[PDB]
DNA sequence: AAGGGAAAATAAACAATACATAACAAAACATATAAAAACCA
């Protein structure tokens, strides 16, 4: 053939049609009743989604030990009736019950900081009104999860929504014309109400904001039976992206979920422990396996002030329910490994999770490690920081020339030549120990420890090929660098 | 001598994979057990190894220069010290070169 | 081990380490190895001489200097690995994967995973050495590419029968110090001595200086047929010791600059030998003295510019190194009808000599003012009062002055400030000359213009 | 011919602007393949 200027030998193209839905029935009066039609609304798709359960199955299982603390960690998982979002349940459920019962269309906007129960309680709204629809007090509907961070492209939401509505695989430019003809032209007698959840709406609108307009404008149509529950993080995402006249035309509700208080965290943690706290297990003393009601009848209480200080500390910072369920899951496995080490069960009178297990689980996520990292570096790496801290108090310029650091390291071994530690190390730091190596310009492992501190994130270095005039910041603080160097014995005396 | 080379690693690098690359040709380049028992007593290879690793860094390149290459490097280092920005040309560093060779021959 | 160490001349430490890291057993070989040295330091010599003395361990030689981007470097790895293994194991049935199909660093890993699983019927663990010879000489190189080749060993299967091993060759030691914390073994190739360059250059080139026809032809044709090979070898060896001892201070510890100064000066050294010159070496050096004093590594007027293009670089060189403040004191000549004071000139000399410094920017109208200040008299007066009024003896800027100023800009003899699509026709665009002093001095002596007097009064 | 004295020059501190390049965007230039669409047959 022709000689190609470059090759693309890894193109894999999807079998997706190009013609939209507005061109396959030739008339609005020739559109059939779409609810009594086989390939719409997912009436045959329940075979392929259940195919992949058989791939991760294997037949070997040899008596895995399920101890006392393994049952508590299973019950504090986020995947395992919700107490502290009651007015927010009653706002989303009331707005969606009215629009389904009246064959109307609306949009519900819900925002908040991460982890506050909003993806959970929207799914609990639509599960309540699936059960209300299955009892035939509202008509049947179809429910679509759209997650913006579960998409490769932002434009894949058009493909996935129209695939769930119609069972047809089209491209995205053909899917939005298929959906737009579906919502404004197809009559209300032929359609079914659709409750789509646009989850994590921040991620879809970062580049071109053409995607948030379409889902909200489709709900203003008369013939459309579409309820967009749009859950995002910030409250001003509609008004910044769309504008003021567009967000007033749509007329959507606007809910914000405040992060939970410390008393609400206690009624989440202790709600997921009602079946196990203050309860009796059957533990055999030779394997360690516990069984809820050779064997002792042990029992399990968790301390209420341990849940208190796990709630007071988490809710004061962010207030999310994930960080409190995994600070009590982390405390439950700290208590397990000491139970596992005392009796030595391994893997195949009363147990408790103290205040000291929860504090240990909570301190390790709040401590920094840049103190502990820098006290245990080399003498060479600590001499690099100690020379950099002297330069930031001769000038305070907070980005030092790298050749000013080298001359400071040489001056600091110059002046402290009476020191007992510096006399014996300056032979092993300029000639590297023995003779036959000349006295040199950089200290031994200068390229090692400069790259060790850049890789660790402690140190920032600009991009210059002149290795002497290049500039060097810190990235941690001047205080916690000085705190780590006033601990080391040999540097604080010199 | 082997515990002396461990102590230099602890003060400078403090990484056992760096000492691990030093011991590997101390063992592989030993012909018999009489030389392999001797070479870890003396550790005379680790001085030869550490000399190599650092033999063309910036001191080992300066010691591998001829006389004109050293004279131009000095001449550009005197113009870079008088300049406020540490900068120089080929014209500035040959001007300092030729007035240096005049003052030697004078 | 079970390996053979060759005898390379001045690399006896480097070959013992090279035999220490490279072996046939894949358990005792590192998956990365750098051979760092500068140019001409003999590190592809002893890398090649090590693999020739060890034929039963396998190598793939790639040059990353003729591959220019990262994507042809991945494709050549996939091409030459499977082409090596087809010659190496012809009895294995294989299906050829297109090396042009890799377009990612992962698609190399997937292709190498597919190539290596079909040699799984081999009897023992085998290592293939992938020699990236000049990895730093890749033109589009960045900091994040060498740590993409360090980690390929961890993505390829651990219990394969073919374990690819990377041997890198690199130059400049600022590239190497970016990867110091990876602790991967490195063998350094330092620069040679003056005595190591001379011994290497005399064992490399005395063979070719005999089989050269110029020494071959002359000795039979000059009718001095009284010589042996041991004089033939000693006359060429003493030339090499004499071509180093003259030009070592110019070249340094190079090998490739010495190899050029030999063969540029060996046809000129042969043609000055006769009967008294083969036997005595001191007599031949004084009869060939004029080719051991000047290197001559170079190949009417410097430019064929127009006569007004030639005065318009001169005026460009004046505007860009003289200051605008002092121009009225130097160039003004005309009598004053109206009272006024001329410019006084520079009061004291500056000891910077601005011709050493980078040229400064000027405007287009100052150039055309100094152009007609220095341009010679056109339309000379023919002693006629009828002719003297009409003459306009001083030259205005016609269509040719701007055409030659624009041609002087396309030839990169006048520069501007660098913006993409500069407009000539704008107030903001300034101009500067970029020719050295040694060119504008050759230009000024052609038109008999004394440009040195304009710069003698400033410092010289 | 002397001389006054204003133009010109020098210097130094400071402010305002230009410049070189980094980072990127976007249009021209280029290829690939499944679906439409002609189109013989
Ligand atoms: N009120 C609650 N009652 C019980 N469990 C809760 C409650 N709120 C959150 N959880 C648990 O914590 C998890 C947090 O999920 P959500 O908070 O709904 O996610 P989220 O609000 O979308 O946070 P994002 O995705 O970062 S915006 C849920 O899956 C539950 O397991
Ligand atoms: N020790 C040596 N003994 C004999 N010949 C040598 C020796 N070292 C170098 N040479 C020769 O001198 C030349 C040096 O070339 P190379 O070894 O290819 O240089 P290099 O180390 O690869 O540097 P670059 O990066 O390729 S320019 C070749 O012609 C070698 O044959
Ligand atoms: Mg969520
Ligand atoms: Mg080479």
């Amino acid at each position: 053939p022709v000689i190609r200027k470059f090759t693309k030998k890894n193109v894999a193209r999807a079998k997706k049609k190009y013609t939209p839905f507005s061109k396959r029935f030739k008339s609005i009066a020739a559109i059939p009743d779409l609810t009594s039609l086989p390939e719409f609304y997912g009436n045959s798709s329940e075979l392929m989604a259940s195919r992949f359960e058989n791939k991760l199955k294997t037949t070997q299982k040899h008596q895995i030990v399920e101890t006392i603390f393994s049952k508590v960690k299973k019950q504090l998982n986020s995947s395992y009736y919700l107490p502290a979002r009651e007015n927010e349940f009653a706002s989303i459920y009331l707005s969606a019950y009215s629009a389904i019962e009246s064959d109307s269309a609306t949009t519900i906007y819900v925002a908040g900081t991460p982890g506050v129960g909003k993806t959970l309680t929207v799914r609990e709204v639509v599960k309540e009104l699936l059960s209300s629809s299955a009892q035939r007090e509202i008509p049947d509907f179809l429910y679509v999860e759209i997650n913006g961070l579960k998409m490769v492209k932002p434009t894949d939401c058009y493909e996935t929504l129209w695939n769930k509505v119609s069972g047809e695989r089209l491209t995205w430019a053909a899917s939005m014309e298929s959906l737009e003809f579906y919502f404004k032209r197809v009559p209300k007698n032929k359609k079914k109400t659709i409750v789509v959840l646009l989850d994590e709406l921040d991620a879809m609108v970062t580049k071109s904001q053409d995607i948030m307009y379409n889902f909200f404008n489709w709900t203003t149509y008369e013939n459309a039976k579409l309820i967009v529950i749009a859950v995002a993080n910030t409250m001003d995402l509609p008004e910044r992206q769309l504008g003021n006249k567009i967000t007033s035309r749509i007329g959507f509700t606007r809910i914000m979920f405040t992060g939970y208080t410390h008393e609400e965290l206690k009624n989440i943690i202790d709600l997921r422990l009602k079946g196990l706290n203050d309860s009796f297990f059957y533990v055999d003393t030779k394997t360690g396996n516990a069984i809820l009601i050779d064997v002792r009848k042990v029992r399990l209480r968790m301390s209420a002030d341990a849940i208190e200080i796990a709630s007071r500390k988490v809710a004061s910072v962010s207030g999310d329910a994930r960080r409190a369920l995994k600070v009590c899951k982390r405390a439950a496995e700290i208590a397990e490994k000491h139970y596992m080490a005392k009796h030595g069960y391994g893997y195949d009178g009363v147990q408790t999770v103290h205040i000291t297990h929860v504090m240990k689980a909570l301190n390790e996520t709040l401590n920094s490690h840049v103190i502990t990292f820098m006290t245990r570096l080399s003498f060479t790496a600590k001499l690099f920081i100690y020379a950099l801290l002297n330069l930031m108090k001769k000038n305070g310029s907070q980005e030092q020339e790298l050749g000013d650091i080298v001359d400071e390291i040489k001056l600091l071994i110059e002046v402290n030549g009476s020191n007992k530690f510096v006399m014996e190390i300056a032979k092993t730091l300029f000639q590297q120990g023995s003779d036959n190596i000349s006295e040199q310009l950089r200290i031994i492992s200068w390229d090692f420890v400069l790259n060790q501190l850049l890789d660790a994130g402690i140190l920032f270095k600009q991009t210059m090929k002149n290795d002497r005039i290049c500039c060097v910041k810190l990235n941690i603080s001047v205080e916690e660098a000085k705190r780590a160097m006033n601990e080391d014995e040999t540097l604080r005396n010199l | 001598n082997l515990n002396r080379h461990i102590r230099m690693n602890f003060e400078t690098f403090r990484s056992l994979p760096t000492l691990k690359n030093s011991i590997i040709p101390l063992v592989a380049t030993s012909k018999n057990f009489g030389s392999l028992c001797t070479a870890i007593k003396s550790c005379s290879f680790l001085d030869i190894y550490n000399k190599n690793q650092l033999s063309n860094n910036l001191t080992g390149r300066l010691q591998s220069l001829s006389d004109l290459e050293l004279a131009i490097l000095i001449s550009a280092a005197r113009v870079a010290l008088r300049a406020k920005d540490g900068s120089f040309n080929f014209n500035l560093a040959y001007a300092e070169y030729e007035k240096m060779i005049k003052a030697i021959n004078s | 081990m079970n390996v053979t160490t060759p005898e390379v001349a001045f690399r006896e430490y480097q070959t013992n380490c090279l035999a220490s890291y490279i072996s046939a057993d894949p358990d005792i070989t590192p998956s990365n190895l750098i051979l760092q040295g500068y140019s001409g330091t003999g590190k592809t010599y002893t890398l090649k001489k090590y693999f020739n003395a060890n034929p039963n361990l396998h190598a793939v030689w790639l040059e990353p200097v003729e591959l220019v981007s990262w994507k042809p470097l991945l494709q050549a790895i996939a091409r030459t690995v499977q082409y090596k293994l087809k010659t190496l194991y012809p009895n294995i049935p294989t299906t050829d994967y297109d090396p042009l199909q890799v377009e990612e660093p992962f698609l190399l890993v997937k292709t190498l995973h597919n190539i290596f699983v079909q040699y799984e019927s081999l009897q023992e663990k085998t290592c293939l050495f992938l020699i990236l010879d000049g990895f730093d000489s890749l033109q589009d190189l960045d900091a994040a590419l060498f740590n993409k080749y360090i980690k390929l060993n961890e993505l390829l299967p651990k219990d394969s029968k073919i374990n690819i091993k990377f041997i890198y060759t690199m130059l400049e030691t600022s590239f190497l110090q970016r990867y110091s914390t990876h602790c991967i073994p490195t063998v350094m190739f330092p620069r040679y001595n003056v005595d190591e360059v001379s011994t290497i250059l005399v064992m490399s080139r005395c063979g070719e200086l005999m089989e050269d026809s110029c020494l071959r032809k002359r000795i039979i044709e000059e009718q001095i047929t009284d010589c042996t090979d041991d004089q033939f070898q000693n006359v060429a060896a003493n030339f090499i010791h004499l071509i180093v001892q003259a030009f070592h201070s110019y070249t340094g510890n190079d090998i490739f600059a010495l190899n050029d100064l030999i063969d540029f000066k060996w046809p000129k050294y042969v043609s000055r030998i006769t009967k008294e010159n083969i036997f005595e070496p001191l007599a031949l050096y004084k009869s060939a003295i004029k080719l051991f004093l000047s290197t001559d590594d170079n190949l009417s007027q410097t430019y064929d510019l127009s006569i007004i293009s030639k005065y318009l670089l001169i005026a460009s060189y004046i505007c860009s190194y003289l200051e605008p403040r002092y121009d009225a004191s130097i160039f003004s000549r005309k009598t004053r009808i109206i009272q006024g004071r001329a410019a006084y000139g520079r009061r004291k000399k500056k000891e910077v000599n601005p011709r050493y410094l980078q040229p400064s920017l000027f405007a287009i109208e100052r150039l055309l003012a100094i152009f007609q200040a220095i341009f010679p008299i056109q339309g000379k007066a023919e002693s006629g009062s009828l002719s003297a009024l009409r003459e306009e003896s001083l030259m205005k800027a016609n269509i040719e002055v701007f055409q030659n100023l624009s041609e002087l800009h396309t030839l990169k003899l006048i520069a501007t400030t660098m913006n993409k699509n500069i407009d000539y026709l704008s107030p903001k665009v300034r101009w500067k000359v970029n020719v050295p002093w040694e060119i504008i001095k050759e230009i000024s002596e052609s038109v008999h213009f004394n440009i040195s007097d304009y710069f003698s009064d400033i410092h010289e």
